[PDB]
């Protein structure tokens, strides 16, 4: 729910 | 007589004295599965793990374990268990301090 | 029957999860004066930032 | 008695 790496997937 | 003056060597060994290294600790979770397929009388190795200096480990394990099909409820009682050692790298490699 | 065992997904999950950036805001007067001569009726631009 | 530069040697 945070911020991932590589950007956002679902 | 005279008193004697003292001598610098305190205060030269002071100087001498390193600082301790600021390290950075964090505490955080290394949850692991593991799945598998044995027989009995073994020693079966189902965890392996590496560990620093200053590490602090606190485990707990869950375990399903299925026994593949008996014929009839045999009457004898049948234990499943685990056992966790720690194993230094310079017990098993005679070089591990010259590597070092 | 027995009872399920978990999976590290969550751990895993959490193990991907970027530290948020240290980003040094400050607190500043940008002051400027502008001069100008103009006409009624039309839009001037006065204030450009 | 503390941690010495380079090394230890009493």
């Amino acid at each position: 729910a945070r911020s991932m790496r590589g950007g956002i997937r679902l | 007589f005279g008193r004697k003056v003292p001598s610098n060597a305190k205060s030269q060994h002071n100087f001498s004295v390193i600082p301790s290294a600021n390290i950075q600790r964090s505490v955080f979770n290394r949850s692991s599965g593991y799945k598998t397929t044995f027989d009995a009388g073994y020693l079966i190795p189902v965890f392996l793990d590496e560990a620093l200096p200053g590490d602090t480990f606190h485990l707990k394990t869950s375990v399903l374990a299925r026994l593949s099909t008996p014929v009839v409820p045999f009457m004898d009682n049948l234990r499943l268990d685990i056992q966790y050692f720690s194993v230094p790298y310079r017990l098993v490699w005679d070089n591990w301090q010259k590597f070092n």
